[PDB]
């Protein structure tokens, strides 16, 4: 609805919805579904000096969208 | 050095009906309900399927015209020729309806409405409502409102039956 | 005045014909034949009104 | 970008792992091909899907 005007993409819209849907699932069944909506990804470039630099071009957490 | 395309290993292709061909009377809709590259139902004959797209609700029966529907967070109903009903809830995705008698509903998440809890759904709305009041900026408010819409749809879906 | 509802009806047929040809480009032949059929049927009504007009004009 | 190509491994069986490629053309080139598949007899199988 109003998220398009703010630049939020459709894919981010789906991720938010999926997290919310998994939130409503019973506590007994939440474990199965919640493993499909838990961010565990990052973006890194090997630094110059034997290091790793993270890249902040795309958000990882639905809170920071 | 040519590489295979990843679709060559998939042996269940989509059959399209040539426009210049005779019509057939079909009493079964072959449904394929899918979540995150996993089919919950596969070419499963169902009498009807009810889906909520952005414009509104569609009741798809065999022979429905070719159409593509952008789903919204909502319930989805699958009624078998037995007259028995199976109700899922989806958070988004697309539904492709083919005039040949097939319906491939690909969703990001598709959970049986039984799994969802109304008590959990209600308290979660209250929390997001408080955040929406204190939501820092316009973007944050929009994201919070996305959650509320899904939650209210879930709450309304369960209160219906 | 009857022709007003005839000429407009013909325009309605062709207006839908263009849309149909746009959303089914590879079916243009059958649609065109049906459009001609509809035009002739409406034209029959137009001739009926025209015949009455001529009767009341030349007699 | 002209195309985004994913090069991965397909698990045919326990002992067979081939290399597979998903090639995704960007919006402009995809909608152009989608427009030709709709109007033209070429790409019959995609005619109904494109329209």
């Amino acid at each position: 609805s109003s998220w398009r005007d703010h630049g939020i993409s459709y894919l981010k819209y789906l991720n938010v919805c999926t997290e919310t849907l998994h939130s409503t699932v019973k506590e007994s069944r939440r474990a199965k579904y919640e493993r499909w909506s838990k961010p565990c990804y990052t973006a890194q470039r090997p630094d110059g000096a034997g290091g790793q630099e993270t890249i902040d071009k795309v958000p990882i957490h639905t809170k920071d969208y | 050095h040519d590489l295979p395309e990843g679709f060559e290993f998939m042996e269940h292709k989509v059959v399209n009906k040539d426009i210049h061909a005779p019509h057939e009377n079909l009493e079964t809709l072959r449904l394929t309900l899918t979540r995150q590259d996993e089919f919950l139902l596969r070419e499963e004959p169902v009498k009807c399927v009810t889906v909520t797209g952005t414009n509104g609700e569609y009741g798809i029966y065999p022979g429905h015209a070719y159409k593509i529907v952008q789903l919204n967070p909502s319930p989805l109903t699958v009624e078998y020729t037995d007259g028995t009903t199976k109700k899922y809830f989806v958070s988004g995705g697309f539904a492709h309806i083919n005039n040949e008698g097939s319906c491939d509903v690909n969703t990001v998440e598709c959970t049986l409405l039984d799994d969802l809890d109304l008590a959990i759904a209600e308290k979660e709305l209250a929390a997001q409502q408080a955040a929406l009041g204190s939501a820092k900026d316009d973007k944050a408010k929009s994201v919070v409102e996305i959650r509320i819409s899904v939650i209210e749809a879930v709450i309304a879906a369960l209160k219906h039956h | 005045i009857a022709l007003a509802g005839v000429g407009l009806g013909i325009g309605t047929i062709f207006g839908n014909l263009l849309v149909a040809c746009a959303r089914q480009p590879n079916l243009t032949k059958m649609l065109f034949n049906y459009a001609i059929l509809g035009f002739a049927l409406t034209e029959a009504i137009g001739l009926f009104a025209l015949m009455l007009a001529f009767l009341m004009l030349f007699s | 970008a002209d195309r985004y190509q994913v090069i991965f491994n397909r698990f045919v069986s326990a002992g067979v792992q081939r290399n597979a490629v998903y090639n995704i053309p960007s919006y402009e080139k995809w909608k152009e091909d989608l427009a030709d598949a709709a109007s033209s007899d070429n790409q019959k199988n995609r005619y109904l899907f494109a329209n």
